[PDB]
RNA sequence: GUAGAAACUGCGAACGGCUCAUUAAAACAGUUAUAGUCUACUUGACAUUUAUAAGGAUAACUACGGAAAAGCUGUAGCUAAUACUUGCAUUAUCCUUUUGGAUAAGUAUUUGUUAGAAGGAAUUAUAACAAAGAAGUAACACGUAAAGUGUGUAUCAAUCGAGUUUCUGACCUAUCAGCUUUUGAUGUUAGGGUAUUGGCCUAACAUGGCUAUGACGGGUAACGGGGAAUUAGAGUUCGAUUCCGGAGAGGGAGCCUGAGAAAUAGCUACCACAUCUAAGGAAGGCAGCAGGCGCGUAAAUUACCCAAUUCUAAAGAAGAGAGGUAGUGACAAGAAAUA
């Protein structure tokens, strides 16, 4: 009933309220990541499509991809399965879930748009939000900005003044520690062979 | 008033920049002496220019007084005091003031605070 | 479930430990490290029982924070350290440093040692091993390995290992007429020439020790620690200098002051 | 630079505390073995078949939501990490004989063929040859002498432990005399399984194994011991209960993570109870500390604190009903008014 329409190109959202079954009706039988055109939810929705990806079912039951049924089945979930949050390591719970076919028990609906259309929707095509936080390895910025190794990239972060540390760099304490380790392992075989020297000298 | 001092198994602890020595504060026929007068008379006994470097603690009068046995540490500053003596005993000299007494209500909002249900 | 114990009552801890029965309801149980829970104390009751420099267990982490103490002159600061028997703690701040020994009556005793004795350790080995390459090494009661031993040190020598360099500069046998202390037995702390040895086939092997009076006392051969050759002990025994004395003459030497 | 909510990651939660239902050669105690094994933290040794530093993907968060309710969570967008994942010299040996030439290159683990510091005894350590071969050897963070540390890592050793294991030791009962053996009982052979040995399990085979020196049963108002009362000496009775060992978390069973659990303030199911519900569905385990009901002849406060003892942590600084303090307390015990 509450359509939650994705645009992740712009990453924006629209909440679209609708109650007529005949409106929703192409979405039945529709398991998760299907294409449906969505024409007949209303008139400026014609020509787009929508890629049906998630819901919750009348009590809120949320759905899933694997099981295939139109009903509310319960089994175990695992650390790494997608409907559930452990409390503690390696602990498995069963819960109820609610299929990944669509009918008429879901209270709500989440979809994406694949496809532009023909109109324009206020707010979820007009404006887009970007990355809404600039990436951190400098090996990301590097990449963004296509200046190679040139010149250290600390220069070229994104502002909030104020700017978040870049991991992977190349300062010289790194350099510090990589011939450190080198020298260390070179004086550890040192002291190895002249041991060893003197074992052999005191064997006799 | 008259009473005298004795100190007993002093021994000096530079691993806490401090002496530690046990104090039996002798005055016959009188009552207990209270801590600062034995204080500002080991600071004569010890040529010590200050007074708030003294802790005292575990002051008994004994049966039939006249005596009173006790456990006694100098300290080189007040920094020392602050940095190797609990913040209890710091509120007892009065050198600082009493923390939040809240108690284990921290331990039962510490409950109630159950992790992701408070946003904040 | 059932894993490894991680507390100690006070009334099981070892006797030697010598902690009151009403001072709290446990003992601090050493942390795993070089030498056995029973045939060592923790740093914890070494510093604030024998010497009384913390009062509570709090001013022993106090102490311990600054990295003041030495186990063999490197840096300790883990609370329930195992200390064991013999070996160098060094206090920098008072510049003093002590070799843990045992006395007549069997406890853990702090010696006061000089500088040029506190750089100087004695590590009795316990197993002879020999890994790839025909390379020999030695395990020690204290916890220790030491590679390229010289080939006459056998399985219950001792060896001086220096603090510093870690080396072996030699080695002392076990012979009948070896300097010996004894570490666990019913005559713990004794010192003593060692008499004579016998060889139990697949038993305990026994160890006859002359005193300095002419007492002989037996004990396994688990636990004897050579301590030096005939000629005098390579370190500074404390005040009894191992002279277990029989409890008679002990009333009648202490009566008398 | 100083801090820093939340969150990811790491460690712990397998310790502690409680109780004594089960349990009669079982558990436990003393005494062994592990040459039949596993072992986190900690400690000592020490390593092998783009590099001026590699990759995506996710929490927190942002916005749209559902459900009466819960440690419920759906979709879209980013980003980190010591989360997850790839990946970069050299050393040793033989000859003239300081030096020049020449030769070789896998840690555990498994298989086959051989040689062989210690143990009491080796199919031991180790070494040689022929095959395989994990996992690693720092793409990580802070700073000590007037270069150190932290975190992580292969193997060995130590340590904290554990699992099995030898011998010996227990109350009443014969109105319990023969038990066990298809359905493993006793043993052999081969294998599977285990961390390891083992009828632990499987297949084949043999007919064994225990017993009046009490097997097999039955009873126990039976957890075992250290111990307690009474004791002249013997004895008799008690030991739920400070410590040690065992077992259990309403009764059974099963399982994940983990070094360590057949864990229960972890999960899954059944039985018996029992909570909320909008009736669709959710959630539970006081033999932890208080406290309540019931049962009874029979037993305390819904108190205070981490200051001491000690444990856990990313280890001064936080927590801890462990523990300590007080309250109730003619359980016991000691001193001692009423001259």
């Amino acid at each position: 009933m509450k359509l939650n329409i994705s645009n992740p190109l712009n990453n924006v959202q629209k909440s679209i309220e609708i109650d007529d079954e005949k409106k929703l009706l192409p979405f039945m039988e529709k398991r998760i990541g299907n294409a449906v055109p969505g024409d007949s939810i209303g008139e400026e929705f014609t020509g787009y499509v929508f890629r049906i990806t998630g819901g919750n079912d009348k009590q809120g039951f949320p759905m899933i991809q694997g099981v295939l049924t139109n009903n509310r089945v319960r089994l175990l979930f695992k650390k790494g399965m997608k409907c559930y949050r452990p409390r503690k390591k390696g602990e498995r719970k069963r819960k109820s879930v609610r299929g990944c076919i669509v009918g008429q028990d879901l209270s709500a609906l989440n979809l994406t748009l694949v496809k532009k259309g023909v109109n324009e929707i206020p707010g979820l095509t007009d404006k887009a939000v970007g990355k809404k936080l600039g990436p951190k390895r400098a090996s990301k910025i590097r990449k963004l900005f296509n200046l190679d190794k040139s010149d250290d990239v600390r220069k070229y972060v994104i502002g909030r003044f104020i700017k978040p540390k870049i991991q992977r760099l190349v300062t010289e304490k790194r350099l510090l520690r990589k011939r450190n380790l080198l020298q260390a392992k070179e004086k550890r075989r040192l002291e190895k062979k002249q041991q060893l020297k003197e074992y052999k000298q005191l064997l006799n | 008033d008259q009473f005298t001092i004795r100190v007993k198994k002093y021994m000096s602890n530079p691993l806490l920049r401090r002496k530690q020595f046990a104090l039996e504060i002798l005055h016959p026929n009188k009552g207990s002496v209270a801590k600062k007068e034995v204080k500002e008379r080991l600071a004569k006994m010890y040529k010590l220019n200050n007074v708030n470097t003294i802790v005292l603690f575990g002051f008994k009068t004994l049966f039939g007084g006249g005596r009173t046995k006790g456990f006694g540490l100098i300290y080189k500053n007040v920094d020392a005091v602050k940095k190797f003596e609990k913040k209890y005993r710091l509120v007892r000299e009065g050198l600082i003031d009493k923390e939040t007494k809240a108690g284990r209500r921290a331990s039962k909002e510490l409950k109630n605070r159950r992790k992701k249900v408070r946003g904040t | 479930g059932k894993g490894i114990k991680k507390h100690l009552k006070r009334v099981n801890a070892p006797s030697h430990w010598m902690l009151n029965k009403m001072g709290g309801q446990y003992a601090p149980k050493t942390s795993s490290g070089p030498h056995k829970l029973l045939e060592s104390i923790p740093l914890v009751i070494l510093l604030r029982n024998r010497l009384k420099y913390a009062l509570t267990f709090d001013e022993v982490k106090m102490i311990l924070i600054q990295k003041i103490v030495k186990v063999d002159n490197k840096v300790r600061t883990d609370c329930t350290f195992p200390v064991g028997l013999m070996d160098v703690i060094h206090i920098t701040k008072s510049n003093e440093y002590f070799r843990l020994l045992y006395d007549i009556k069997g406890r853990f005793v702090p010696h006061r040692i000089t500088n040029e004795e506190s750089k100087y350790k004695l590590c009795k080995v316990k197993k002879i091993l020999l890994r790839k390459g025909r390379l020999s090494i030695a395990v020690t009661h204290d916890g220790r390995s030491i590679p390229y031993i010289h080939p006459d040190v056998k399985v219950n020598d001792t060896v001086r290992l220096d603090l510093e360099t870690g080396k072996v500069l030699e080695h002392l046998k076990f012979q009948v007429g070896s300097l010996v202390m004894v570490t666990a037995g019913h005559s713990v702390g004794r010192v003593g020439v060692i008499s004579s040895i016998d060889k139990n086939m697949g038993t305990y092997d026994i160890i006859h020790v002359k005193d300095s009076r002419n007492k002989v006392f037996a004990t396994r051969l688990s636990n004897v620690f050579v301590i030096g050759d005939n000629t005098k002990p390579y370190i500074s025994l404390p005040r009894e200098k191992g002279i277990k004395l029989d409890i008679i003459e002990e009333r009648r030497n202490r009566l008398k002051a």
